[PDB]
């Protein structure tokens, strides 16, 4: 499943031996090498995944403020139940980590969008910090003038 | 039998021969077989909690509506005696002393199954260190086998149950049952989180 | 990337350990300063 | 124990007042609302608080007006030494037991000294928590807590 053809992030050239495009979304990226050990990558992979899956949903939180241009016992219990629940959830996911050609497409695409939310979900707050203003309108509200 | 965690896997010491085996010994205390045979005995005797935890719980809820007027379990120091307290300790000690050592021998060599002063009579007929049949089992129930795993499992919960009782008492300043019912005053706000 | 880990596993480990230990101890002292006894 | 408790002490009480007056003397040159101000006042409340707490917990205080600890074992003053002492030995053993457990696991095969200068083995498989129950090392004692090479 090797190819010198994958759309590298930096064209001509970008080939780290560990990355090969065998994985989905392999745009040949990792100068640091932040995973040159298969134990290193196999973990990073799962890590870069779950994150994305979450970030997407986070995005689904940016979907709600445009539909309209927080608890019955705030935090506390709401968290413990969360801890107790996502625990067991993430629990088993942990135990699994240590124990068709069509699908590649889906998964390559899944990561990239997923990559987007994180950069996204990120952006909306380091723009919100220090700078008390919502992003809700900014798309064409800040487009009025730089 | 089962496993406490799907990965990690059971140790070799936890064969499954013992009732209540679930491959849970992350630290490694019971790894030396002599070590187990002792901790197996300790788990049963500690576990058999049950007797007490039920002893501190049930009479507290029999005094629920006013059926009995007995003091709380943590208020029963005095004068719950027709002979005063200090009398009772010595009686409790001296004789428990006797029972405990005899029980002790059976752990090293079984044992002391026979009667003693008795001039012309039977003796306990049994096998197995942790469980002795005989009047200990007058009904003559089934030393099976699953119950042996039932016995444990219920004792283990009782233990955790005791740990709950004592802790909770502190902070919740009162009865483990008032406690229990203060939570029921429409919970979702009546949580340990409060304290 | 195996290399960075090991690197962090030499006597530096001691500094990180003692920094973490110091932080714990100081913070404990913040929440409970002037402690001449254990009263509970 | 010629000492009379920090509550009915006139010296230990006097010592409290002396310390806070000196602190108060310092804030007079900075003008409230300023930084060095709180820092001084925050120091004063801590001063009052620690003096207040010491009287609560007991603490006998000598004629000098400072608390003296009693380590005789007296039940009235267990918190002054025994209870912290029990806590120390617990952690002291825990460290001792975890460290011993490490050098033992290392010895078979490998280059043992390699693991000593570099420990890219963290708690080995999972050795730290083993200390939570160190006192069960009493049972290690009845077997082979000691090697029989030299003497008994
Ligand atoms: C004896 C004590 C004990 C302890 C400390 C645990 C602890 C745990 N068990 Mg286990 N279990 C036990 C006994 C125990 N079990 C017994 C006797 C059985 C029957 C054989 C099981 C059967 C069992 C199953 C089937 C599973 C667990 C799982 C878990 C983990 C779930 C973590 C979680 O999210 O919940 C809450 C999280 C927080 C409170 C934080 C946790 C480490 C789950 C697991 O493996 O997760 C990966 C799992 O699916 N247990
Ligand atoms: C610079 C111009 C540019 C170009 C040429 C592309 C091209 C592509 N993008 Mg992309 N994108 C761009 C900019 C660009 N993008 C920018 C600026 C952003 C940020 C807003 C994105 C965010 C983005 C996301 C989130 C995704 C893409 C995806 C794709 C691919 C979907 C089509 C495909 O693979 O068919 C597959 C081929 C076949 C099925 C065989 C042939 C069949 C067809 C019908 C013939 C395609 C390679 C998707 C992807 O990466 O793969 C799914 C995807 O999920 N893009
Ligand atoms: C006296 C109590 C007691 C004793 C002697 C045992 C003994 C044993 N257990 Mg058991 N167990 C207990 C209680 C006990 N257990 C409780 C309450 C639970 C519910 C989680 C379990 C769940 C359990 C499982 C799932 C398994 C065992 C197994 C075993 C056997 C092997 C492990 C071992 O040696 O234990 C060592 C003995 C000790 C460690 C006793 C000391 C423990 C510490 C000091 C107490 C901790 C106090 C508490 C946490 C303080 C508060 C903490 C704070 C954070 C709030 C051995 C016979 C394994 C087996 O195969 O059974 C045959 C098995 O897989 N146990
Ligand atoms: C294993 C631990 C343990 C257990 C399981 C118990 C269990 C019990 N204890 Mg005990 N206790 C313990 C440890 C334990 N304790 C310790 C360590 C101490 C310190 C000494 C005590 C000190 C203590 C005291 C001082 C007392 C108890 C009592 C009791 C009993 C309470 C219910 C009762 O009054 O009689 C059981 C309830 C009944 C038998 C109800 C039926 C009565 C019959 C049918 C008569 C019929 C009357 C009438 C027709 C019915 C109609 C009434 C209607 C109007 C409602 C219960 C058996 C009380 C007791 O001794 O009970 C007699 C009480 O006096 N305990
Ligand atoms: C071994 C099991 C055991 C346990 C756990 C207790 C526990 C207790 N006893 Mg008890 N006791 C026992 C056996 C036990 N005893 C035996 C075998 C005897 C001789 C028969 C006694 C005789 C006795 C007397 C005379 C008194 C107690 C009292 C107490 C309470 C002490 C203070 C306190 O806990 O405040 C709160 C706990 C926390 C905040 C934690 C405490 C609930 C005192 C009591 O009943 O309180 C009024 C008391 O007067 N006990
Ligand atoms: C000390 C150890 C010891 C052992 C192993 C036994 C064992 C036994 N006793 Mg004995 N018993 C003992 C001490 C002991 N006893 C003492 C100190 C007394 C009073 C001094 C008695 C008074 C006694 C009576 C009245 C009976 C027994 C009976 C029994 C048998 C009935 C089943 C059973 O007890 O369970 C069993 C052989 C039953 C039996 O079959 O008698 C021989 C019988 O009912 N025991
Ligand atoms: C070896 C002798 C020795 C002993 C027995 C002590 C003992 C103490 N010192 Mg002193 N100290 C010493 C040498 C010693 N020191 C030396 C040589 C210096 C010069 C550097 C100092 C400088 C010094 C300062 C500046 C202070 C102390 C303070 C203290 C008290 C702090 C208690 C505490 O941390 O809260 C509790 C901490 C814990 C309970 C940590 C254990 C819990 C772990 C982390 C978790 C366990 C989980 C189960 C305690 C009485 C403080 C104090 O206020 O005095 C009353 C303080 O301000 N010491
Ligand atoms: C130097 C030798 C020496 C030794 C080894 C001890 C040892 C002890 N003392 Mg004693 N003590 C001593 C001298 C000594 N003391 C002297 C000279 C006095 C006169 C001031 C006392 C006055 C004293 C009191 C008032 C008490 C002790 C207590 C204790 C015990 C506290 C530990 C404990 O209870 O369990 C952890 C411990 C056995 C306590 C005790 O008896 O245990 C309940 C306690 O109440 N001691
Ligand atoms: C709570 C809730 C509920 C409801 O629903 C709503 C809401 C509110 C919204 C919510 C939620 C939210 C969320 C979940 C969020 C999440 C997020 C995330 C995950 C992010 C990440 C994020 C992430 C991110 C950024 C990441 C990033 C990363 C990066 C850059 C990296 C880089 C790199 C790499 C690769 C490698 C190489 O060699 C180097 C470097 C250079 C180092
Ligand atoms: C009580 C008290 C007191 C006293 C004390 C005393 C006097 C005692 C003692 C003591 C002694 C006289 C002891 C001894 C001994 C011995 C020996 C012989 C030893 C040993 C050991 C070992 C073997 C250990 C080991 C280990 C561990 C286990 C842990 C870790 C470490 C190791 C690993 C090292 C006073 C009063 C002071 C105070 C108060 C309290
Ligand atoms: O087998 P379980 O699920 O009843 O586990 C026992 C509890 O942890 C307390 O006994």
């Amino acid at each position: 499943v090797a190819e010198p053809d994958r759309p590298l992030w930096f064209p001509g050239s970008t080939p780290p031996p560990w990355l090969d495009g065998s994985l989905p979304g392999d745009f040949g990226f990792d100068p640091l090498g932040l995973g040159s050990d298969p134990e290193s990558l196999r973990w990073n992979v799962q890590a870069e995944l779950v994150h994305s899956r979450w970030a997407m949903l986070g995005a689904a939180g940016i979907f709600i403020p445009e539909f309209l241009t927080e608890y019955f016992t705030d935090t506390t219990t709401l968290f413990i139940v969360e801890l107790v629940f996502i625990g067991w959830a993430e629990g088993r996911r942990w135990a699994d980590i240590l124990n068709p050609q069509k699908l590649k497409e889906l998964r390559t695409k899944e990561i990239k969008n997923g990559r987007l939310a994180m950069l996204a979900v990120m952006g909306a707050w380091f723009q919100h910090i220090y700078t008390g203003t919502g992003p809700i309108d900014n798309l064409f509200a800040h487009l009025a003038d730089p | 039998k089962g496993e406490w965690l799907p990965g990690l896997a059971s140790p070799g010491y936890l064969t499954g021969s013992l009732p209540g085996d679930n491959g849970f010994d992350p630290l490694g205390l019971a790894e030396d077989p002599e070590n187990l045979r002792w901790f197996v005995q300790a788990e049963l005797v500690n576990g058999r909690a049950m007797l007490g935890v039920a002893g501190m719980l049930l009479p507290e809820v029999f005094t629920s509506i006013g059926i009995i007027n007995v003091p709380k379990w943590y208020d029963a120091g005095k004068e719950e005696y027709f002979a005063s307290s200090s009398t009772l300790f010595v009686i409790e000690f001296i004789l428990f002393h006797y029972v405990e050592i005899r029980r002790w021998q059976d752990i090293k060599n079984p044992g002391s199954v026979n009667q003693d002063p008795i001039f012309k009579q039977y003796s306990l007929p049994a096998g197995e260190v942790g469980y002795p049949g005989g009047i200990f089992n007058p009904l003559n129930f089934a030393p099976t086998l699953e119950a042996k795993e039932k016995e444990i499992a219920n004792g283990r919960l009782a233990m955790l149950a005791f740990l709950g009782f004592i802790i909770q008492h502190n902070v919740t300043g009162k009865g483990p049952f008032d406690n229990l019912l203060q939570h029921i005053s429409d919970p979702w706000h009546n949580t340990i989180v409060q304290t | 990337r195996d290399l960075k880990t090991y690197l962090s596993v030499a006597p530096v480990a001691s500094t990180l350990w003692f920094a973490a230990l110091a932080g714990l101890l100081i913070e404990i002292n913040r929440l409970f300063p002037d402690a001449l006894t254990f009263p509970f | 124990s010629g000492l009379t408790p920090c509550k009915e002490s006139k010296q230990f009480a006097k010592r409290e007042k002396q310390s806070i007056k000196k602190l108060e003397s310092s804030l007079k040159i900075y003008a409230a609302d300023s930084a060095p101000a709180l820092a001084i006042n925050a120091t004063i409340e801590k001063t009052k608080r620690r003096f207040d707490n010491y009287a609560k917990q007991g603490l006998l205080c000598g004629a000098d007006g400072l608390p003296h600890l009693i380590v005789s074992g007296d039940q009235r003053h267990w918190g002054e030494f025994i209870t912290p002492g029990i806590l120390f030995l617990y952690i002291a053993g825990w460290i001792g037991w975890v460290g011993r457990s490490y050098l033992i696991a290392i010895r078979d095969e490998k280059k043992p000294t390699q693991k000593e200068i570099i420990i890219d083995v963290p708690l080995a498989s999972r050795l730290v928590f083993r200390g939570f129950s160190w006192p069960i090392a009493a049972y290690r004692e009845l077997l082979n807590g000691e090697l029989v090479a030299k003497d008994v």
